[PDB]
């Protein structure tokens, strides 16, 4: 498309080491701007790699390591803005892309279009067959503010570097290729101007852009340094409301807009919340609460005394040190119908943890969460007691947001489970990220939920492995009851529908309502079945009722 | 195309010591270095010292040291350690992703302006039935690099037939040998008896003869 | 360790195509560059390409363009210079190196490619002889002698090579017959000769006629 959201794993395991690139693949594919962290880790010798060959900008910070293809094509990227940083200090780190137990190895950084890095510094270490990045000079690439600029590049090698090509003015390349040459565009500037295109004061670039210009105006840039606001490069977006200079009472402003990443945005994108100042995110800020219109969006906007308290979950103020949900915090979801936050449940939770006298959370405490209906930040379930076939006690869950997701990509994951099906029967919207189901070795009914509905935006899907084989699901006779419209369930009956093609007495589907026959008599509503007072008409008639009370069913 | 100038010349004393030059253009190494040089000694490999322009590989000796301004080019050998004879070549990276080689240059170090040892051969009743009877001599052990041969046919001063070739400055002793023989096929070798050779060296005292005869014993 | 290691000696005529290996060992193969470059008798060095041993890349010399090709061979570890429609006078020694930054810091043996129009034909095995009669005052000299030849070498070893003392041998030169000749005497004492066993190895394996010729008073 053009934006994507980047990862969050920094140096932890793939714990789908199946899907790991499937997942890659799927979060950067067209995309162009990663607002995020680009991280590309443990990707195995021979791996494919060119969605990445799209993206200009990042965010944060780049991360690769721990790899052992010899390319990682982002010639294209152009900035990174390290608004996060890896350990703190660097806008791009490559560590440890060696070999471990046409050798493996990253052997060029290649990136050669990376003129602006505006905070953070280079830390590239233990890499052995890479070469030219000694040959790189630096400074050119870090801002002219760019705080920390430190940089600590290590030069061991084993293999040897062939010459720069003949046309690298100065023997500086990101590789073997002519197309490598290191291009200055901030050391060889007339005068004392950030960026240039070449050494004339009438090459200078305008002082809003970042990585360099075709020009000279703030219509010529590479990339912007503050905003984007359609052709120009501006240094803040127009305000969304003008000011009445006797009353100061606001007045919609007709050419205002939203700040979305480094972007001047009409409207905010899909699961963000705009906001009163004029910003698009992903937690209100300091003073308000979320709103919702008819229109299905929200937005941010302050509240009428003191806020009412809501439901924090975890990576939230109170409990974002917090790994997991125990029974030291379990109470704390009494009869919440909407979590800000996430919540998790690892082996931690289940067993016990003696190292601070914390108990062993018990299979029927989870039903705190039976009233549950948001979640604003994502599931995470790794542990499940094997009492418990399903996940019902979450059948009331409708949204989970993915507003934060687990290790940057994940709004939902199942693994290393014993449920033996799903029963999220109300789960009606991942609102972003990923789904990663795998290795539950009892899981059936995967297939059955039409998870194509859940999703929302195109860079998402399910990446599933080592589950229970559908085959051994259809041939073992578990599937969707006959009832269930378009053959979609969430597990074994008809009660776990997605949709009922008749019709519903409670939780539950039936062929037929009891406005005919049958015996604790009832009527027909909305598709659904309720029943008639504890003393109505007993009879054999015909359409004998139309009503609860004694008010409506015609006696 | 398009080779780079140095002049086989150096010279220089035992001690201490001289440079070679390179050099060559904009497009090679006074565009690049990724310059070169190499010590060849006669008949091996060539010898990698040293690189980028002032760079040593491990074992090489302290106080080889390239650098300099280009288009040049120039490598410098300090202490004239005696064996370091060899023929040297620079070369340079190139704006045609080439590389490119000087014409070398032959260093040779002095010492002892030696006089030579001459000794008088002849070939053999081996040598003489397929039609030929070459008179020889060597020029064991001497310096410069040139002195003047005079074969006597019995006393005649022929010229062409005189044959030469010269063997590299003795690695031990500082020295030049040379080659000078003479044609003779089996019908130039029968009327004339007595065959001398005078190697009129500026080293020895003055010119000195060494005789051999056609049938003693 | 590390190793290039190329093909025997070619001889090869006028209108043909030659085609050395290089088979490196002890290091990763397809981690460096790999040079060739060549040496005509007594002459520079001749950089001709070099070869990308990981993705086939070439840059050419020039003067060889139309008729090179290198070539590696992950799996075996070997590089293929070929020089098609030789011509003379490509005659020369023929290394390929392992490149580092833009110079070589490890070669090949070597290979002797001879490119001549004429054929193949064997030395002139002669001993030149020394008593008293060939006394410098308490020191000798004696060595056979190699005249009329095709093609080179012409190892000339002295007793086995286990005399390796005063032993001083000369550059092949082209006669006005059209092939070479040399000597190879031995500084040996007058103390000492004839009395002691000087025997000279007079190899020429393109002949392959390995000769014993002892020189003796
Ligand atoms: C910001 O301005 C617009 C965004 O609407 C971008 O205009 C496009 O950007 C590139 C080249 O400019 C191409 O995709 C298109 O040719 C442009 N117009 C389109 C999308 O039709 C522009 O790139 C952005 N500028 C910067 C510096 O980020």
């Amino acid at each position: 498309t053009q934006v994507c959201t980047g990862t969050d794993m920094k140096l932890r395991l793939p714990a789908s080491p199946e899907t790991h690139l499937d997942m890659l693949r799927h979060l950067y594919q067209g995309c162009q701007v990663v607002q995020g962290n680009l991280e590309l880790t443990y990707l195995p010798t021979n791996a494919s790699l060119s969605f990445l060959q799209d993206i200009q900008e990042v965010q944060g910070y780049v991360l690769i390591a721990h790899n052992q293809v010899r390319q990682v094509p982002l010639q294209r990227l152009r900035i990174v803005r390290g608004t996060q940083l890896f350990e703190d200090n660097y806008a791009l780190a490559v560590l440890d892309n060696g070999d471990p137990l046409s050798p493996g190895g990253l052997r060029e950084l290649q990136l050669r279009s990376l003129t602006e890095i505006l905070k953070g510094g280079v830390l590239i270490q233990r890499n052995p067959q890479l070469c030219y990045q000694d040959t790189i000079l630096w400074k050119d690439i870090f801002h002219k503010n760019n705080q920390l600029a430190l940089t600590l590049i290590d030069t061991n090698r084993s293999r040897a570097c062939h010459p720069c090509s003949p046309m690298c003015k100065g023997s500086r390349c990101w590789g073997e290729s002519s197309e490598d040459c290191q291009s200055l565009t901030r050391t060889v500037c007339a005068g004392g101007c950030a960026r240039c295109k070449g050494p004339l004061p009438t090459d200078c670039c305008h002082e809003q852009c970042a990585a360099g210009c075709t020009g000279p105006k703030h219509s010529d840039c590479l990339a912007c340094l503050h905003f984007n606001h359609s052709g120009i490069c501006e240094l803040h977006c127009p305000a969304l409301v003008t000011y009445n200079t006797d009353t100061f009472e606001s007045m919609p402003n007709p050419e205002g807009r939203y700040t979305f990443g480094a972007s001047c945005v009409t409207a905010c994108p899909y699961n963000y919340l705009s906001t009163d100042v004029g910003s698009c995110t992903l937690v209100c800020p300091l003073h308000n609460q979320e709103v919702t219109a008819e229109d299905g969006t929200q937005r941010c906007e302050k509240c009428s005394k003191p806020c009412a308290r809501v439901c924090y979950g975890l990576g939230m103020e109170h409990l974002r040190e917090v790994r997991a949900v125990t029974s030291a915090n379990i109470q704390e979801f009494a009869g919440c119908k909407k979590i800000f936050g996430s919540l998790a449940f690892l082996p931690e939770s289940f067993d016990g943890d003696p190292a601070s006298n914390t108990a062993p959370l018990q299979p029927e405490q989870l039903q705190v969460f039976e009233t549950l209906e948001e979640i604003t930040g994502y599931l995470y379930i790794s542990a499940w007691p094997d009492s418990l076939p399903d996940l019902s006690v979450f059948q009331n869950l409708q949204v989970i947001r993915g507003r934060i997701l687990h290790n940057g990509a994940y709004s939902l994951t199942l693994q290393g489970l014993g449920i033996s099906w799903l029963g999220l029967r109300s789960l009606r919207e991942l609102g972003s990220g990923l789904a990663l189901i795998h290795h539950n070795t009892h899981l059936c009914f995967v297939h059955t939920v039409p998870w194509d509905q859940l999703f929302r935006n195109p860079h998402q899907a399910l990446l599933h492995t080592a589950n229970r084989p559908e085959d051994e699901c259809v041939g073992e006779g578990l599937a969707c009851h006959q009832l269930c419209a378009r053959g979609h369930c969430w597990g074994p009956g008809p009660t776990q529908c997605v949709n009922c093609s008749q019709f519903l007495r409670g939780q539950e589907c039936v062929e037929e309502c009891r406005v005919l026959q049958g015996l604790p008599r009832e009527y027909v509503n909305a598709r659904h079945c309720l029943p008639c007072h504890p003393e109505c008409q007993p009879q054999n008639g015909s359409v004998t009722c139309f009503g609860p009370e004694a008010d409506q069913c015609v006696a | 195309q398009s080779a780079l100038t140095q002049p086989a010349s150096v010279s220089g004393s035992p001690g201490q010591s001289i440079t070679i030059s390179c050099t060559g253009t904009s497009s090679d190494v006074g565009g690049y270095n990724y310059v070169s040089w190499y010590q060849q000694h006669p008949g091996k490999a060539p010898k990698l010292m040293i690189y980028d322009v002032s760079k040593r590989p491990s074992g090489v000796s302290n106080r080889f040291s390239g650098s300099k301004s280009g288009n040049t080019a120039s490598l410098t050998i300090s202490g004239l350690q005696a064996e370091d004879e060899a023929d040297y070549y620079c070369s340079s990276y190139t704006s045609s992703s080439t590389l490119v080689f000087g014409g070398g240059t032959k260093l040779t170090v002095l010492g002892t302006v030696a006089a030579p040892s001459v000794f008088i051969f002849p070939p053999s009743d081996e040598q003489l039935k397929s039609g030929t009877a070459s008179v020889v001599c060597l020029l064991n052990n001497f310096y410069p690099r040139e002195a003047k041969v005079q074969w006597k046919v019995d006393n005649a001063l022929q010229s062409g037939n005189s044959q030469e070739s010269v063997t590299e400055q003795d690695s031990k002793d500082s020295t030049y040998s040379l080659s000078s023989t003479l044609t003779l096929s089996k019908a130039d070798y029968e009327k004339h008896k007595v065959y001398a050779c005078e190697v009129t060296h500026q080293g020895l005292s003055s010119p000195v003869t060494k005789s051999f005869n056609r049938g003693e014993c | 360790e590390v190793q290039l290691v190329q093909s025997g000696a070619e001889v090869k005529k006028p209108g043909e195509s030659l085609k050395i290996s290089c088979k490196g060992s002890g290091y990763s193969f397809t981690s460096y560059w790999i040079g060739w470059v060549r040496q005509a008798p007594g002459q520079g060095l001749e950089w001709m390409g070099w070869i990308s041993a990981y993705n086939g890349n070439t840059n050419y010399a020039q003067k060889l363009q139309g008729r090179v090709t290198m070539t590696t061979d992950t799996s075996t570890s070997t590089a293929y210079m070929e020089l098609r429609s030789l011509r003379s006078d490509d005659t020369a020694v023929y290394y390929c190196a392992r490149e580092g930054d833009g110079a070589f810091d490890y070669w090949g043996q070597g290979t002797l490619v001879t490119v001549s129009s004429a054929s193949t034909k064997g030395p002139s095995v002669f001993p030149l002889a020394p008593s008293s009669k060939s006394t410098s005052g308490g020191t000798a000299a004696l060595g056979c002698l190699v005249k009329d030849y095709f093609p080179e070498p012409v190892t000339v070893s002295w007793n086995s090579g286990a005399l390796t003392s005063g032993v001083h041998t000369f550059p092949a030169v082209l006669q006005s017959s059209g092939l070479y000749s040399l000597s190879s005497v031995v500084t040996v004492p007058s103390s000492s000769l004839g009395t002691q066993t000087y025997i000279c190895n007079v190899n020429h394996k393109p002949s392959n006629t390995k000769v014993d010729k002892k020189v003796e008073p």
